[PDB]
């Protein structure tokens, strides 16, 4: 029973990791699309054509 | 007299064998009783601790 509860502990922890990560990136998509900037887009292109 | 002596000795031995067998069967039934009591107590404890 006691080892069972310490397994259940890890089972509880992992689910919270999952929730927070998914909902955080859901917010991040909104934040990043709303924060697009043409100079930053050009800098992404200027990075990838510099390594390509 | 030998008939009587032989018969009494052998039936005494038979009595001893039967008595030993029932002694052991009483032990077996007691074994079942105590083991099921332990099982019930353990299950009761485990269920209440996990709910808590």
């Amino acid at each position: 029973a006691q080892a069972e509860i310490e397994a259940e502990r890890k089972r509880a922890r992992e689910e919270l990791r999952k929730q927070v990560a998914i909902l955080a990136v859901a917010g991040a998509e909104k934040i990043i699309e709303r924060s697009v900037d043409e100079a930053a887009n050009s800098d992404i292109v200027d990075k990838l054509v510099a390594e390509l | 007299d030998l008939d009587l002596a032989k018969a009494s000795a052998t039936d005494q031995l038979k009595k001893a064998k039967a008595e030993a067998q029932v002694i052991i069967e009483q032990a077996n039934k007691r074994r079942s009783q105590i083991l099921d009591e332990a099982k019930a107590e353990a299950e009761q404890e485990r269920t209440k601790i996990v709910a808590q």
